[PDB]
Order: structure tokens, then C-alpha cells, then sequence
């Protein structure tokens, strides 16, 4: 469950490839109320472009930018205003009336159709538009405009003229996103809305020419003399103003962050580590916290909200523990397929399993122990386990460090996660069961055979407990056997809460924590403490 | 000091701490020029002084303070002393100013300062004000509705603001609790800055020379207290009004006592 | 929750160390740095303040909490010295002619004074213990003392000759008098210009740090002359410049708020 | 190596070592110009040569090698000795300049070279500093953001970066431990190394023959050190220095260590 | 992790062989090229270092791990080599008439020197055992020396008349000088243009790699003649070309560095 968290983001990294694909094609706090008025009035350009010869042919008539400077009244202020509007994904369409030089040629020409969207990036001198630098939410109600083409005629120096006239659109909001305004030496933050065309009944056609009934609005004539068109609305938007002690709420958002740069956010975490309890812990280490439940709490800036998921994954498939993971499988694999030229390097067992092939290794049974409980890890995260199966006690302090930490950032988060997957409980030790006989060992080089009854030790059968922890299902060694025998001695214990102990069950751990134990409230306290970063 | 403190009830009363925390403290006056004006004389220092020797109050205990006027002792109040007392004189046209020294003077303030152009401020509780202390402070304010725009104010038009003060040399602004206020303030001449007031300064006593008890501590018009050290002369001169005061200082400091928060000169404490 | 009264504390020494205060106690004070008008000469910058503040950023120190507060020199700073913040770092540079009154500043702002005021014309003063004194601020402060015997006569100067006084000050912006605690003397000041206070000098003020930027260690502040001692919150640089020293302030920001403790009083 | 070491309390105290590193070790002064100028004569190194050989050194084991000036020394020492002491002279102006001197010859340095044209460098540690040496040394920094911005620099106008160190022979730059800065520097003349400090150099010995102890080791300005082989003398000549040096030597060798880390010729490690 | 000190190791014959460390060294450590200004003046490609670089990727190095470092002339790169990275490799051309320098530039690259300074003027030097040696560095070397007898005198030599003495020296930048140990010598040294250090022979330095790209193996590092020993990290190859050279060199780069291991000092 917990590791079920980091299951599904190793699972669903296929996503970080078409993200960085998008990109690439592409390419305490407090809250503020805007949900304020405006009114957008623009215009289009058009670049119109002829070719030379006897002047009957065009090889270029398109849209443009086109920005505008005015000024209006609201809420009994004169506000100046500035916009930029601009297409994209147009139909270029083209007219031919023959080879020769004097024949009708419109090479390509631009019309703006139901498949094609128009950008108007706003700018205003008020203070939601130096205040909106950390968004937490932007969209806007905007009515509808029907942007009409005019009188447009082509300058032939003989004969008659083709007069191009109707066509129409109509522009309605759907779409709000962040932009910028590049000046000479500062930068404006701006608010670019998206509206989508609708054709309309008036069709564009071709005087003098077999070109009628086509509908859409190209670029000869847009505003059919109209200074500009005016939509008018209102824009909801939420901030993320880093105030403080509940007074002195800024304005033009006041701060700088740590865009200037972990240093600082490990002493954090070293901070929030031992204020967390256990039982509580407890409680939120069974639960399965995917992707929503666990990314639903960060009150997450517009980018962040948008990419986080991915965000920590792109990260999170790039270290020790992906790379293990995958070097394991390899391994597999090339055991499963090699075996004619067979990988003879070692293997501690009854046959060579990859799970048991000590290598690197620069007593015997402890490296042997350490080196084959260096893969239980990936067991945890390959589900063969039984147990509280530790990295779940990773994750559930991760989510509840990542909820109260004021250090939290788009930027910031990856790499956070998986310093946290890679150093949470470092050393850690598994066990396995076997007719009444537990083997025990750890990455630490310790190993420890007893009988589930009478706690008494035993030589360890190493050929065995790794015949053993290949195939049958494993389990954590949070109630290890040290603590499990002092507290056999101290706090007499049953067959049965032995027997759950060794199983690693949350009812009987949360049953012992609420019954005050101090033989394992150290050792809980130690995980925690140990879960440090 | 979170610990708790414990006693008894027969346990036996101990000797009057009176003839010595005399010798171990100190008294200060503090006087209106119209005081040494009515008296035209230059060692009336000196024999109240002597009279308190026999008081009991050792020569270097006493100190005098001739403020010129109440508003110029409202603008920064420096007292350090282990006992003040304040004559005050009576005028309905100063009832506010000497009531808002007597708020400010009576009671421990813990304050932070302003920056109204770079932040917009609220208050939080009852006891969380805005003193605005200076030469000439005009204010003018502006709520703001819960989409932060103004109500019956714009946040450009300053002549929109609701003008609180008008040429005040001190002014206690108390607004409604839990809306966010922009604001416009002579901060050439004035410096405004946002305290909550705390437990009372039992170390001054101020003194009423003149007509009924005007004096409205309390910022909310429901309890109009009347404190111990608060009193009220009937006065035609001035000598014996510190008559009055000498032979009726043990009263006084009764009515008094020393601080526990800290050493501090001034009326309130700053803790940015 | 009593206040003005001291009571037994009680503990152990079983006790889990509870928290890592750095950090938190960052983003809930306030840090004020005190530099010289040469800095900003020597910078030549309208965004120096803005500039190192990003960089406490990084330190933790959020950006409505560091705060920066010229003076023109050392006088200046010291003629009624207002260090009212949650961490006051000051920089100070050394000059030989001047040890006295960066001594005076440093006894001054290090240690939490307690004063009363002093009235001259009519009263005769004593100091009781080692540790009580008479500070005087203002423009120019022009002392003069007459030590009196048992029956109120001079010793070695007439109480009506003003010239005979011996003279332990000459328009100073800051002088802080020791005289021998035990005998009342009489004073001669410039009022209408410098106001003195007799002061008792209780425990020290953990919530400033004097860094003394240039030459060696001289600040006595202990006005006895055995102990000449040097505190935590005493620090010594060499320079060149100040964008260095800056840095070096930033850089090693958090060593500072360890060596300071916020008040008591 | 790793591997821990044992021992006892009961073993005894060996003879001493000391008459034997005499004569398996050699040691090299490092004076100033000044002292041969007052001095006037050309057998002062025989002489004190034939002086040691009374305390022990051989002949062929003491060594004397001349600096002009302090920064003209601090270009490059090159100390390559068993035993080093070095006397310097004190100087206000140059207070800065023979600290960092100390600075690098009395610690171990692991240094990096930088690119800086290609590449834009941080610093991690409180011990990763960039060194750097020259005829004239003026380095200018501007700090940068996550979006490679500058901080109250621009990128392109060199003129406004801020400057650390103008017409300096060596400079030890300490700047903000964890941001990334951009870098104007007079390759053509000096060199800058990103250092990171080692354990002390516990070769060498600084003997300041002039003022009170300035030198702060340290960057950091809460410890202030006083190192062991950090002597102070005050003169009137040179002779009575060296005589002094002479005699006294045990002491100052006493006081210093022969290396652990490995044999080298230069004043700091070099690993690319 | 103690320093300085010489403990007893232990081990064992049941361990077994740990993966290769090639392909990590590879990008946890740096090579460093010497090559002659002959072969870029045969070449005349402005890209060729980019070039080897990327071959180098294939062959494990990383793009920033790999130098090169020209040189005018074996003695030009004799006068003070100053080598600092963690795999070094020298090409070497053979010249009849460079046979003694070019050898003394592996007696002194190959093997680690513990090098004390020399005062000329005052002392008169001898080498205690048969690694003492006097190597001289500079741009033209001129060293003459003189034996003495038990009291002080010459052999065949007179302590003043300098040209009396015998030269061993003429014209050299670099210079390795055994002389008879047991015996004072006085030396006369042209000491403006050259330095000379007495340096004891050490352990080889197993971090540098000779490469004589052309005739027989002359190289004898060691100076008793006796032992003439070829070494591991001392290679030789034949030429007629200098791009085959570098293809060699990058294709048995693992095999060079195989021959090499890391410093221990
Ligand atoms: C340390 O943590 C405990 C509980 O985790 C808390 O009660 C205490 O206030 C903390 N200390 C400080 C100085 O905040
Ligand atoms: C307390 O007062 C009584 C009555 O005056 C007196 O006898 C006694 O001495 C006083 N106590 C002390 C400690 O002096
Ligand atoms: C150490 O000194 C003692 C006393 O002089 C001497 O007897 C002994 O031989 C010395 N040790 C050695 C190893 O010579
Ligand atoms: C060395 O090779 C073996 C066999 O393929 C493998 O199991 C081991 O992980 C390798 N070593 C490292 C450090 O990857
Ligand atoms: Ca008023
Ligand atoms: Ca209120
Ligand atoms: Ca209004
Ligand atoms: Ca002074
Ligand atoms: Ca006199
Ligand atoms: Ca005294
Ligand atoms: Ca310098
Ligand atoms: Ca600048
Ligand atoms: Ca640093
Ligand atoms: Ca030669
Ligand atoms: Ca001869
Ligand atoms: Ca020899």
C-alpha cells in the first residue's frame, strides 16, 4: 500500500516520456480574492505580401500580431490597458487562374476556421497583474463576439477589380493561461485567454472568380473597419501570497523564494522527525495512498497542481533503487536465457538463483547475509513480503512530513522523494519461516536463527535460509529478535502475539504501542529516528 | 514561568515594606509648565524635595518633568522610573487626547511597525490597535470587501478614504477585526504602528486636577472602568495640589506597584 | 504563567534532546545587521540590501525578516543606541582614536542597563556598587566632577567655582563615568545639550554581536581593569572590502544567531 | 588505513626523538629582504649555520631562502622542507594579505581548477573556498538564480558585478555556500582553484615579528584561533630575532609535526 | 582512517573475485595525454581533440575526464613537469642524441622523489646510499664538481680555481647526477638559470606511462649498471604515422591503464 505508492509510480514512469515529449514541443501562506472585472477590446494585422511581374499575383496573404494600447473605466477608476492578440492552425487555401503573367494567382492565403484557435494576451496597470506570480487557480466568464470580414479589393492596375467580402466567426472564452510581456529591461507577468472559432451564416467569397460559398474569416479585411472588437467579463483567480503572522498582508507580492539555490530542508526534516507519533503512524502505514490521496493535500501552485505527479517521477526513475531494480530483472533474465554459457559467478543454494548470487563484496555467512538481504529491498517493492514491509513506514512518514513542511516546491519535491525512498531505514532486516524455525538476517551483516516458541538461538543453515527467502514469502524485522527476546523475557508473551510479531501484524504492534511498551516504542522511535534524511 | 507558585493561609504577616522600598525606588513627577508658571518660582523643586525627606522618601529619590503640553507628551512618552505620577489638567477639547494617553500610559503595549505602502493590515483581536504618535497625523483608511476591492473607497483615489484623524499629534485607531484595511498617513511626520495591549503598567498614576472622570481606557463602550490609579483633584492653585500629592504619597504607591514584565523607558515595547 | 517571580526549576538528564530549533526560530524572528555609510560608498548599489537579502533566503532567513539600518559613524550610532529586534548584528570599524568610544558603545548595547534619571542642579550623587555608573548621550557631553568630603566641602574644587571641577569628559557623543563608589560628588553637564542617567548594569544583552571588522581585540568593556574579557558575541574580521565581508556575515549567519540568545528581559 | 590501533598505559615513555630528527630532518627560514639589508654582511647564513650546529642541526640540514615581500611570497609558495618556519613582518595594510597567507601555507589545501568562460561553479562546504594567485588578482562575482539570472548583477555588463578583490597577489574568496556565481577574473595574470581545506599543515610555523595577533585563521568569525606554531616577537633588529629563533628552536619544532598525508612540493594538493 | 602509521593487514584465499572496477574508475577518475607538437603539426585538424574524446566514450571515459597536453621538446617538457591528474600517459620519440635526457625524464616521471633543496654556496654535500641523487632543472645547466679528502681538500680539484673542477653537465635542462657516496663534494652551479635538489629515489610512481613511439629500448631508469630493467608502464612502438598512433592508444587505453595504478601517497 504505502509501497504500493512507489509501485505505481515506477509503474505509471511511461508518462514522464510523452510529457518531456509535450514540453519539448512545446517549448505560511495566505490567499487573496481576485474574481475581478474586465473588459478585452483587440484587433488583428495582416501581412500581405505580392510578388512582382505585371502586378496580378500575390504569393502571401496572412495574419499577424497585433498588439493595442487603450484605456476604460472600472470600478470608477481610468485603468490603461494592453493586448496582444495573435492565430494559430489556420486553412491556407489558394486561388489559380493559369501560368501565365497575367492571370488571377493567390499562391496561399489564410483563413481561420472551426480548427483553429485565437491567443489575446491582457495586461493592466492594477495590482492583480503584478500580484499573480504564484497562482493557485485562474478562469474566467467572458461573453461572445461574432468578428465579421469586410470590403477588401485588389489593386489590378488593368481591368476590373475582384472585390472580396463576407465570411465570419465567432470567438466565445474557453481557455486561461499564464504568459509574458518581454521589455527592454523588466518583464510583465500577463493573462492570455483562448477563444475558439464558430463559423457563422455570412460566406467569404472571390468576385470575378469561381470562388463563393466559403464560409471562415481570412486575413485581407478581419475588422471590416472596426477601430476593435470588445469582449467583456470577469476573471476568478486565486494567489499564493507568502504572508505571515496573521497581519501585514503584502502587495505586489512582496517576496523572492529559493529560486536563488536541501541543505536547509534535510534540518527540516531532522526537526519533524521525532514530533511524529506512532500509533498514529500506524494507522496511516496500511493505507493505500495513491497518486490523489497522495498528492490531494499540497496546496500546490498552478504548475505544481498540473505537474507533480510526473514531476517526482522523471526523478524517481533515475536512481539507485529504479537501477537495482532493473539490474535485478536483467540478472533474471540473463540467468533464465544464458545457462548453456551460463553466469558461474556464485550461488549460496540449492541451485543458482539471481536472488542469491554474491558479487562485489569489496565473517563469509555476513557478507553473504548482508549481500542477499540487499535484495529483500526490492522484494518489498516486488511484493513477496508479508509484513509492515518498511518502506511503507518510509512512505507514511513521507506524507506526513511532505503535509506539514513549509519548504514544499514544484522544484523542490523530486529528488525529495527519492533521497527519501534511498535513505529512509538504510539498514534493515528481513526474516523467514520454515517448520517452526525462523531465519533472520540484515543488510548490517547480522543474522539471527531461533525457534518461534522459546526464543533460544540456533547455528544459522545459511544454504538454507537462502533456499528458503528465494521463493517463500518474506517478512520485515521491525519487532527484530532482540527486541522480540527482551520482551519474551520482560513483557511475558503469548503464542499467539508471538506469532503475530513474527508476522509483522499492525493490530497487535498498534495493540502493544496503546499498552505503553517501552521494548518497542524504542525500536519505533529508532525507525522514526532513523527515517531522518 | 510556566511553574506554579503555593502557600498557606497561617503563615504570619510580615513587616511594612514601606520605609525602605522608598529608599530603593524612585518617584517621578511629571507637571504642566502652567505649574511653574502659577508658582514663579525657581526652587519649589528643592523644598518638595525636603518635604519628602520628611516624608520619607530620601533626597535623591524625587524627579520633576515640565511638559509643555499634553499632546507633546503624548508624542513618545519616555518613562523610566520606578514610580510615576501624572498631573493632568482638565479641557473638553482635549477629552480624546487624554484619553488616549491615559490608554497608553496605563497599559503595556507590545507593537510592531508599519509599512503602508509595501502591506495592507488588519486587526486580529479586540486589543489589536494602530497608535499613530507624530506632529501632525492625518489618516485616512479604506476597507477592503472579501474580493479586495474598496468599500465606499477605491484603492487609487486617496479623497475616497474615511478620514479617522485630523491633525493629531497621537491617535488610537481601533477598526472592525477581520477585514483588511489599506491606508494613507503622513509617514513623514507620523510613525503608525500595530500593538496589542497586554496586562496593565502599575507603575504610573495619573491625576486629574480638573473636572469628573472623563477617562475611557477601555476601547469598547460597554465597560467604562474606573481604575485605582486613576484619581481626580478639585483644584484653584497649584501648591496645594502638591501638597496634596506629598502628603498623600504613600496612598499613591499603594495604589501602585513596580512592573514584572522587564526594564523598558518607553510606554510600550517593540518587538518588530 | 507568573510573571516578576523566580522559582525552582527541575529536570533530568534522561531527557530525549527535543528539537532543532534553527530554521523554525529563523522564520519566526527578525535579523537587523547595522552597517556603516563607507559600505554602501564602496558598493555603489541600489540593490545590495535586496541582493543579500535573497541570499539569508537561502540561509532561511525569509525575506520580511532581515533588515539593514545605516549610520553615518560610530557617534552617531552610539548617541542613543535603538536596537529593537529579535538578532542585531553590528559592524564596526576600528580606529585607535576611537577605542574608547567603541568600548563605551560596546559595554553600552552588549550589557542590559538599568537607569534612572539624574538631576544635577539640586542633588548630589553617589555610586553603591562596582557595577553603577553614569552614561551620558547627546550631541556634546562636557562633564565635570567635584568629589565633597563628609560635610558637603570640595576636595581639591570650590562647589561655587565651576573651573576648579576636574574634567573627565570634552564634547563627547557618548561617555560612560566610573567614579570612586563611595563618596558623592558634584556634576557640571551641558543639559540644554546631553542628558546623563545613572545606570546600574545588570546581566548582558545576548541578543546583539559587535564585530569589530578591522585591527585587533581592544575592547575593554569591563571598566576594572583585571579582567579585560572577550564574550562569544564579540568577532573580530580582517577586510579589504565589504561585498567579502557581507558574504562572510551570510555565510556563516547561522554560527551568529548560535552565539546570540534572545532576551530575557 | 581504516584499520583502528591499540595500545596500554602500562608501556613507559621511549627516549627522545629529539638529537635524531636534527639529524634525519632539515629546516628552512623564510626572512624578509629587510633583515639582509639592515644586517650589511654576507656570512650571516654560515653563521648561524655554525650556531645550530651547537643545538644539533648539521651543517647540511638548515636552509635560507629569501621573499622579497609578503605578497610577492604568497605568489606560489613554494615550501618543500622537512620542518619550515617563515617570519613576517606585521603591516595594517597588509593585515588581510598575511592572514590569508597564513591561511594557505598553515592548512592542507585539495585544489580544482576552474573554467570559468564554459562553466559557472558554487560553493557546497564551509571549507570550499577559491583561491586564487597572480601579479594582480581582480576578481568581480555575480550571483545567479535556478533560471540563470543574475541578482542584483547583469550577466552581460561586467561593470555591474560586484567586486571581492581589486589589485590583489592572492585572494581567498569566500562567497554564499550553496548558490551558483558567475565570474569575472584577470586570467591572463592570475589563476583561481577551487580549494577545499584539509587538516592543518602541521610542516610550517609563523612567527609575526611586529604587532599583536591579528591573523583569523578561520573565515568564520567566532573562533578566532591561536595555533600552536603561530609565534609573536617584537624587535627592534634582526640579529636579536635570529637569536632568538636559535635559541628557541626546539621549542617551535616542538611545537610543529612532520606531515601525515603524503610528500609534496607545492602549498596545496592538486587533484584536477 | 589513521594517518601516518604502518598497521598489519590481514586477508584470507576463500574470498572470491568482486566485479570490475573498469567502467567506474573510467568516470570517477581523469587521463591525461602528452603528446609532441609534431604530430598536430602532421595532422593540422582543428578537431582532432574533440575527435579522440569521443572515441574515448566509446571506449568508457567520460567527455570532461580526458586532457591533452602538447609539449615543444622532450627537454622543454623535462624543464619542470609538473603532473597532476590520475592516469598519465607520455609519448616519447626517440633521438640517438636525446638518449641520456630522455631517459633521465623517465628516471625522474616513472619513479617518486622525495626532493630536499640545496645551498651551493655554504654547504658541501654527499649522498649517503645509492638512491641519493642531485637532479637540476632549468633552461641550460653547468655543474661542476670537486671531490675532498678527509681534511678538507680537493682531489685532484682546487677549492678556488673553479675550472680545476670536473664537469658533468654541459648545457643540460635537466640533469641526474650520482656521484661517489661517501665522499664531500663541492659543486659550482650557474644557479641564476638553474635549480638543483637533492632527492632520494622512492617506490615507482605507478601513475604515469612512457611510450616510445620509435627505436629499441634504450630507457635504463635505474642508475647502476646492472640491473637496465624494462617495466610494465614503459612501452614502445613502431611509427610512421601519428593518427594510427592515437587509434592505438585509444583502443588499448584499458590495457594501459591495466599496467597503471593510482598513486598511494
Ligand atoms: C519540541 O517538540 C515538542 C513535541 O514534539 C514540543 O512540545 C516543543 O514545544 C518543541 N520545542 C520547541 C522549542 O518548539
Ligand atoms: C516586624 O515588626 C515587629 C513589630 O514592629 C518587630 O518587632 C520585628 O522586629 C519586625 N521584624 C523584623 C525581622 O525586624
Ligand atoms: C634511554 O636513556 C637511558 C638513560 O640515559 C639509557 O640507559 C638507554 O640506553 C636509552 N635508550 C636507548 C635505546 O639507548
Ligand atoms: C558484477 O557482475 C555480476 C554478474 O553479472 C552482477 O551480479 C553484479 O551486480 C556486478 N557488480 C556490480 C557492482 O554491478
Ligand atoms: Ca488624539
Ligand atoms: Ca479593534
Ligand atoms: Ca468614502
Ligand atoms: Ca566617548
Ligand atoms: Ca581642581
Ligand atoms: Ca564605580
Ligand atoms: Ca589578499
Ligand atoms: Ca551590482
Ligand atoms: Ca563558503
Ligand atoms: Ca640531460
Ligand atoms: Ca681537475
Ligand atoms: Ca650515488
Amino acid at each position: 500500500m504505502a509501497s504500493l505508492i512507489y509501485r505505481q509510480l515506477l509503474t505509471n514512469s511511461y508518462t514522464v516520456d510523452l510529457s518531456d515529449e509535450i514540453q519539448e514541443i512545446g517549448s505560511l501562506w495566505k490567499e487573496m480574492q481576485y474574481n475581478r472585472d474586465i473588459t478585452i477590446r483587440f484587433k488583428f494585422a495582416s501581412s500581405i505580401v505580392k510578388s512582382g511581374g505585371l502586378g496580378y499575383k500575390w504569393s502571401e496573404i496572412s495574419f499577424k500580431p497585433a498588439n493595442y494600447q487603450y484605456t476604460y473605466t472600472r470600478d470608477g477608476e481610468e485603468v490603461t490597458a494592453h493586448t496582444t492578440c495573435s492565430v494559430n492552425g489556420m486553412n491556407d487555401f489558394n486561388f489559380n487562374g493559369g501560368s501565365l503573367p497575367t492571370d488571377f494567382v493567390i499562391s496561399r492565403y489564410e483563413v481561420i476556421k472551426e480548427n483553429s484557435y485565437v491567443y489575446v494576451d491582457y495586461w493592466d496597470d492594477s495590482q492583480a497583474f503584478r500580484n499573480m506570480v504564484y497562482v493557485r487557480s485562474l478562469a474566467a466568464n467572458l461573453n461572445s463576439v461574432i468578428c465579421t470580414g469586410g470590403d477588401y479589393s485588389f489593386a489590378l492596375p488593368v481591368g476590373q477589380w475582384p472585390v472580396m467580402t463576407g465570411g465570419a466567426v465567432s470567438l466565445h472564452s474557453a481557455g486561461v493561461t499564464l504568459s509574458t510581456q518581454f521589455t527592454d529591461f523588466v518583464s510583465l507577468n500577463s493573462l492570455r485567454f483562448r477563444f475558439r472559432l464558430t463559423v457563422e451564416e455570412p460566406s467569404f467569397s472571390i468576385t470575378r472568380t469561381r470562388v463563393s460559398r466559403l464560409y471562415g474569416l481570412p486575413a485581407a479585411n478581419p475588422n471590416n473597419g472596426k477601430e476593435y472588437y470588445e469582449v467583456a467579463g470577469r476573471f476568478s483567480l486565486i494567489s499564493l501570497v507568502p504572508s505571515n503572522d496573521d497581519y501585514q498582508t503584502p502587495i505586489t507580492n512582496s517576496v523572492t523564494v529559493r529560486q536563488d539555490l536541501l541543505g536547509e530542508l534535510r534540518e527540516e526534516f531532522n526537526a519533524l522527525s521525532q514530533e511524529i507519533a506512532m500509533s498514529q503512524l500506524i494507522d496511516l502505514a496500511l493505507l493505500p495512498l495513491d497518486m490523489f490521496s497522495m498528492f490531494s493535500g499540497i496546496k500546490s501552485t498552478i504548475d505544481a497542481a498540473k505537474s507533480m505527479a510526473t514531476s517526482v517521477m522523471k526523478k524517481f526513475k533515475k536512481s539507485g533503487l529504479a537501477n537495482s531494480v532493473s539490474t535485478l530483472t536483467d540478472s533474471l533474465s540473463d540467468a533464465a536465457s544464458s545457462i548453456s554459457r551460463g553466469a558461474s559467478i556464485r550461488s549460496v543454494g540449492s541451485s543458482a538463483s539471481a536472488w542469491t548470487d554474491v558479487s562485489t563484496q569489496i565473517s563469509s555467512i555476513s557478507t553473504q547475509t548482508s549481500t542477499i538481504s540487499r535484495r529483500l529491498r526490492l522484494k518489498e517493492m516486488a511484493t513477496q513480503t508479508e509484513g509492515m514491509n518498511f518502506d511503507d513506514i518510509s512512505a507514511a512518514v513521507l506524507k506526513t512530513k511532505i503535509d506539514r513542511s513549509t519548504q514544499i516546491s514544484p522544484n523542490t519535491l523530486p529528488d525529495i522523494v527519492t533521497e527519501a525512498s534511498e535513505k529512509f531505514i538504510p539498514n534493515r532486516a528481513y526474516r523467514v519461516i520454515n517448520n517452526d524455525e525462523v531465519f533472520e538476517a540484515g543488510t548490517d551483516g547480522r543474522f539471527f536463527a531461533y525457534r518461534v516458541e522459546t526464543f533460544d538461538e540456533i547455528p544459522f543453515d545459511v544454504q538454507k535460509f537462502a533456499d528458503l527467502v528465494t521463493d517463500s514469502p518474506v517478512i520485515s524485522a521491525i519487532i527484530d529478535f532482540k527486541t522480540l527476546k527482551n520482551l519474551n523475557d520482560n513483557y511475558g508473551i503469548s503464542r499467539q502475539q508471538a506469532f503475530n510479531l513474527l508476522r509483522s501484524d499492525p493490530r497487535v504492534l498498534r495493540e502493544f504501542i496503546n499498552q505503553d511498551n517501552p521494548i518497542i516504542r524504542n525500536r519505533i522511535e529508532q525507525l522514526i529516528m532513523q527515517c531522518r534524511l | 514561568i510556566n511553574l506554579p507558585i503555593t502557600g498557606s493561609m497561617d503563615t504570619a504577616y510580615a513587616n511594612s515594606t514601606q520605609e525602605e522600598t522608598f529608599l530603593t525606588s524612585t518617584l517621578c513627577l511629571y507637571y504642566p509648565t502652567e505649574a511653574a508658571t502659577e508658582i514663579n518660582d525657581n526652587s519649589w523643586k528643592d523644598t518638595l524635595s525636603q518635604l519628602f525627606l520628611t516624608k520619607g522618601w530620601p533626597t535623591g529619590s524625587v524627579y520633576f518633568k515640565e511638559y509643555t503640553d499634553i499632546a507633546s507628551f503624548s508624542v513618545d512618552p519616555q518613562l523610566y522610573c520606578d514610580y510615576n505620577v501624572v498631573l493632568m489638567k482638565y479641557d473638553a477639547t482635549l477629552q480624546l487626547d487624554m484619553s488616549e494617553l491615559a490608554d497608553l500610559i496605563l497599559n503595556e503595549w507590545l507593537c510592531n511597525p508599519m509599512d503602508i505602502t509595501l502591506y495592507y493590515y488588519q486587526q486580529t483581536d479586540e486589543a489589536n490597535k494602530w497608535i499613530s504618535m507624530g506632529s501632525s497625523c492625518t489618516i485616512k483608511v479604506c476597507p477592503l470587501n472579501t474580493q479586495t476591492l474598496g468599500i465606499g473607497c477605491l484603492t487609487t483615489d486617496t479623497a475616497t478614504f474615511e478620514e479617522v484623524a485630523t491633525a493629531e499629534k497621537l491617535v488610537i485607531t481601533d477598526v472592525v477585526d477581520g477585514v483588511n484595511h489599506k491606508l494613507d498617513v503622513t509617514t513623514a511626520t507620523c510613525t503608525i504602528r500595530n500593538c496589542k495591549k497586554l496586562g496593565p503598567r502599575e507603575n504610573v498614576a495619573v491625576i486629574q486636577v480638573g473636572g469628573s472622570d472623563v477617562l475611557d481606557i477601555t476601547a469598547d463602550p460597554t465597560t467604562a472602568p474606573q481604575t485605582e490609579r486613576m484619581m481626580r483633584i478639585n483644584w484653584k492653585k497649584w501648591w496645594q495640589v502638591f501638597y496634596t500629592v506629598v502628603d498623600y504619597v504613600n496612598q499613591i504607591i499603594q495604589a501602585m506597584s513596580k512592573r514584572s514584565r522587564s526594564l523598558n523607558s518607553a510606554a510600550f515595547y517593540y518587538r518588530i
